[PDB]
């Protein structure tokens, strides 16, 4: 069950409420449009909120724990990949506020 | 009881 | 070897820099002594930054995800107990930035 609260918390981070500091992570980050010829180098295993979405409509995840290791991942390789002042490091601290937030309130 | 600790709107910032 | 930076990364929570927000993470949650009726009922697993230091001392952490479940479990446990408009919510996410920070520039 838990999985259908993970779908709530999903449409939660795609909402236009959150639009502005989520844009960044919709779908899988385009080095090449962006000019990032080394982001594959560093950064392994990408990870977007339309790839969990994807996991999700397709029941890949056994439960909710694994719903949020991917989530994490994301905002992870954010983290990793850029400097610790530019602006996305920050637009992604604050999605990972909400979804943090939304996923404790999940009944458990 | 209800649901914190009693520091609802305490403190500064948070938009 | 990587315990070695979760070591620094708890030290750093643990200092003087972050005591104006880290005060409420500094010992296990005090349910009696401060009238939470509800919360060993919603929080099955309590966490906090003392019990972290004494699990790293007893070397019960093998790896760094470990420690960091436990650091986050730390975290998702207030935002779960909490409403989100209360000051501990916001102490929390400010430590939490620290902690995902530099838990992220760990080497590996």
């Amino acid at each position: 069950e838990q999985l259908k609260h993970c779908n709530g918390i999903l449409k939660e981070l795609l909402s236009k409420k959150h639009a502005a500091y989520a844009w960044p992570f919709y779908k899988p980050v385009d080095a090449s449009a962006l000019g990032l010829h080394d982001y594959h180098d560093i950064i392994k295993h990408p990870m977007d909120l339309s790839t969990v979405k994807r996991k999700m409509e397709n029941r890949d995840y056994r439960d909710a724990q694994e719903f949020a290791a991917d989530v994490r991942l994301m905002f992870s390789n954010c983290y990793k990949y850029n400097p610790p002042d530019h602006d996305v490091v920050a637009m992604a601290r604050k999605l990972q506020d909400v979804f943090e937030f939304r996923y404790a309130k999940m009944p458990d | 009881s209800g649901r914190g600790k009693g520091g609802k709107g305490l403190g500064k910032g948070g938009a």
